[PDB]
């Protein structure tokens, strides 16, 4: 049974975005202590992360990127304000006090836990703090400021020929798509609502370009999705990528705004399904870093990836949540499981089939024998 | 709604390292070992140990509200503690136990929630229903003598509180 | 915006 | 007052054993053994897992007043207690604790003075301030479903009691 | 340093002797507690006794003064009262109940000890329950059943020539003394108040008989004797003792009623004075079995053993009482130590030394080069 | 009496 690396900083439940803000860091804080008292913490290697400093951040992002995040503050929040446009601070991104700090853990994560991969030390290895997948060389975005996963890919790429990302955060992983649009080596793919919702990127005739054209999978889809549907298009997809793109390393964003009744979201998945996909992927038996990224009902956002850290551990829980500092957080009810909505699947089979055979040719293009 | 390309857009990709290069990474500058997976330890001893760890706890403070002790070392900071005192001692619960009774005496583990005083807490309900969850300025105005990141901790275990009630 | 703060 | 002599009063003497003879006596039958005094065991370590029983106990007793607890869980029955549990299992501190925690739950050992109920206690002063210290009629009458050594123990056990002031 | 056997039976406090009757076996239990918290427990081998049966209770005793022990109860006070005026119990030897149990206790606990010493495994081995000396071969007296002194001396002769007999406690130790009346290989010294006193017997005349004349020592005396006085008689008498009767085995009974302010006892004596005699004994360096006895003041009876056990291991202990389940018994002070009163020491220079002299002519009389 | 009950 595969053996799994765990990365967390106590600190990072506590780093706080911003009044009205629906990115709660604190989410990663109550799965931890699920985990410790669901008795998972104890069967799996524990780490806590040094802060990755500008050095290795600046192996992807700019160096006057990285260097106008270890300086801005609040304090010089109007004297900055020239650069803060450039960068895409504001509106959906705050400034918030301890920022970098935050940035340096969720990257460290990931990075450290890369590196357990390479150096062949683990199998699986989990950060959900990571996952922060918006993000751009030289500006933050979608409330991400570094992209933890392009620099995490970026160490693989030391070892591995071939690395994959799957992205099942109900938002597209443009972040990581861009980063790696031109290159052959990262093949990225993801699952994500399309129309009128953020970040307006990813339809099925976005491909890639260059050396990288055909090696960016994308699969657009619209509102209220079942676990049903959602097995029956992921799947048949991820074997034909395996069987094709025939990677080394997989990169798992296990996003949980996917998850129904999310904030943000409008899909319809219970963690069951959204979890049936971490099983689907771990069955291909490769080293296997499992990150987090979105997710704002932080109830069910813990309830997800504590069962998901289950999955990773292929061990049994119960539904019965245990006791916790922040047990009275979840409901009347007190249980593990969510059940979908009444919500409206707007996802057709007929839509599906369309999408699923037009991206099955691209992925025929790929050499194979 | 749109992919860029371009020097500054895309990653720089790392070349795979030769069979005889390496890769020079120090783990240690990384990261630190809270937990080791394989202990020579059982599911029912470190399960017993943690009973251990509670008690001691409640113990402790009552050398300066039975049940209400016993629930306060009962929480997760203590256990935390706990799973770190057996890891540093090699796991050996012998040891690890000299580690919870120093010198004959107890430790204490208190969670901001637990640490906070009377009148800070206080302090607090009327900071929080004066500037919603604007925490900066609830420190500045009500509590500036407490640390951002602890006043963060405290409020979401506050919000758990049973005399606590902004639901119906 | 970016998303929906 | 007057000392006798005679086959009815001296003792006869038991004559010395040959080389070759052995005594003949069992020693099982004559004792049974409560503590080594040479132990692979500190001082330190002895003090300590005494703390550990005592926290034990008032975590014990918490789970169905925490300086009452824990003062009813530091009394010597609990202390004796806890230097046979190391006694029995070898004086090793790891297994001992197991002892303490059988199966994630705590012992409690509780002498007649904390046993008895309100009630039993309330029926004692009345006997006693009735019938002085003759504590068989204490039994026969006010608490016959006692037996007589339990009713000693607890006698002397309650004149430390503090709302006990017979003196002035 | 010495190695010590302490032996102790939890039942032993329990047992109860009768409404307004001095005796309280009590007290050893508060002695035990002590030792526990005093941490002495901790530094010797501690052993519960098993109970002594009829069996060797009669390889001194009546095999029907026994068997009427083992029978009698206060059910069946008024069928036995024929055999109980021939047998002494009444007045001030009270029936009671687990009386017959309470003797096992006393007994087993010295005769499992002297085996102890004769097997050669201890040096020293204490038994506070025990030391009761007025007990006769055919009947009780003076709150003593059973005498296991006697017994526990029996055993010993099995492996040592010579047993030394010292009796510290106030009254006459004449149930030891006329068990072993007629003999010359155990020598019984006394050091006792005399003149209309207990139990009536010891004078400066009373030297034996037979094969064991000039092998009974006493040391009659008057109220109010000091430490400096009874040392400055004990340790010239007892080292002549040793130097003529040259024993290989001594049993020291610690009587505690020769202490001052005891309820009965009219003698007065520090813990310091009294342990000053077992201290001197203990110097010879011979397997030594440490008896309890009278003692009616149980406060000091306490304090006493409590010491006089830490003597037998040179551990030093503070005059700080230490918290027990018994520490408000210990007056405002809980303190171990008492200081003598301002009573009148009747015991002049003169009439010491005349004694003195007559018992080192006695002591002259056995053999020696 | 032996002693004094
Ligand atoms: O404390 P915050 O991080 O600001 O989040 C709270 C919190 O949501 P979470 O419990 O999911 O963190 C409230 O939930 P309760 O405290 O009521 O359980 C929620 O209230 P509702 O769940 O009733 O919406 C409230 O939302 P609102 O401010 O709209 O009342 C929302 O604050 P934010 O909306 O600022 O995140
Ligand atoms: O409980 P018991 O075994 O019968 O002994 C008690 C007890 O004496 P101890 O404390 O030494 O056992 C009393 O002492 P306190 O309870 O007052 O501390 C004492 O009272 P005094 O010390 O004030 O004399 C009293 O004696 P009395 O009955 O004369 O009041 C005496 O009972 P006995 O005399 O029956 O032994
Ligand atoms: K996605
Ligand atoms: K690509
Ligand atoms: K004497
Ligand atoms: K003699
Ligand atoms: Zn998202
Ligand atoms: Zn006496």
């Amino acid at each position: 049974r595969r053996k799994v690396c765990y990365y967390y900083d106590g600190d990072v439940g506590n780093y706080y975005y911003g009044q009205g803000h629906p990115m709660k860091p604190h989410r990663i804080r109550m799965t931890h202590n699920l985990l410790l008292n669901y008795g998972l913490y104890r069967k799996m290697e524990i780490y806590r992360p040094h802060k990755a400093n500008a050095e290795e951040m600046t192996k992807y992002h700019s160096d006057d990127y990285i260097k106008f995040l270890r300086s801005i503050r609040p304090d010089n929040m109007s004297e900055y304000s020239k650069q803060m446009q450039r960068f895409n601070v504001g509106e959906d991104c705050p400034v918030f006090d301890g920022l970098f700090e935050f940035c340096q853990l969720s990257t460290g994560g990931s990075v450290a836990s890369a590196v357990k991969l390479n150096k062949q030390q683990t199998d699986i290895a989990v950060n959900w703090a990571g996952g922060l997948h918006h993000a751009k060389k030289s500006e933050a975005s979608g409330f991400c400021y570094v992209n933890d996963i392009v620099l995490a890919i970026l160490e693989l790429l030391k070892y591995h020929q071939r690395v994959l990302y799957i992205d099942i955060d109900i938002h597209h992983g443009d972040g990581v798509e861009e980063a790696f649009y031109t290159t052959d080596r990262v093949m990225t793919v993801s699952f994500h609502k399309y129309g009128e919702y953020f970040p307006g990127t990813g339809d099925l005739r976005d491909i890639g370009a260059g050396k990288g054209k055909y090696y960016a999978v994308n699969y657009p889809l619209r509102d209220g999705i079942d676990d049903e549907s959602y097995e029956a298009i992921f799947k048949p997809v991820m074997s034909k990528v395996m069987e094709m793109f025939q990677p080394s390393a997989v990169v798992l964003q296990c996003g949980s705004d996917s998850l129904s009744g999310d904030r943000l979201g409008c899909f319809n998945l219970t963690i069951k399904g959204h979890a049936k996909c971490v099983e689907f992927v771990k069955s291909f038996n490769l080293p296997m870093l499992m990150l987090g990224g979105g997710g704002y009902t932080i109830r069910n956002v813990a309830r997800c990836w504590t069962y998901e850290t289950a999955v990773a551990l292929d061990t049994e829980i119960p539904n019965e949540l245990p006791y916790n500092d922040y047990f009275e957080y979840f409901g009347p009810d007190f249980k593990l499981h969510i059940s979908p909505s009444n919500m409206t699947n707007q996802n057709t089979n007929e839509y599906l089939e369309k999408i699923k055979q037009r991206l099955f040719e691209n992925l025929r293009m790929l050499p194979h024998a | 709604g749109e992919i860029r390309v371009g020097n500054r857009y895309q990653a720089d990709i790392t070349d795979l390292l030769k069979e005889g290069e390496e890769d020079g990474r120090d783990q240690s500058r990384l990261e630190t070992q809270v937990w080791e997976a394989h202990n020579p330890l059982t599911d029912k001893q470190i399960d017993q140990f943690l009973v251990v760890a509670r008690s001691v706890g409640t113990f402790a403070r009552a050398l300066d509200s039975l049940h209400m002790s016993a629930a306060a070392a009962s929480r997760d900071i203590t256990l935390f503690h706990a799973m770190d005192t057996l890891h540093k001692n090699i796991y050996d619960i012998s040891k690890a136990i000299s580690a919870l009774v120093p010198q004959g005496g107890p430790v204490l583990c208190r969670d901001e929630m637990e640490e906070w005083s009377a009148s800070e807490a206080n302090l607090f309900e009327e900071a929080l229903e004066k500037y919603g969850k604007d925490f900066t300025d609830i420190q500045q105005d009500f509590l500036p003598w407490k640390s951002l990141t602890s006043i963060i901790e405290y409020y979401y275990m506050w919000k758990t509180t049973d005399r606590y009630v902004q639901q119906k | 915006g970016a998303x929906r703060h």
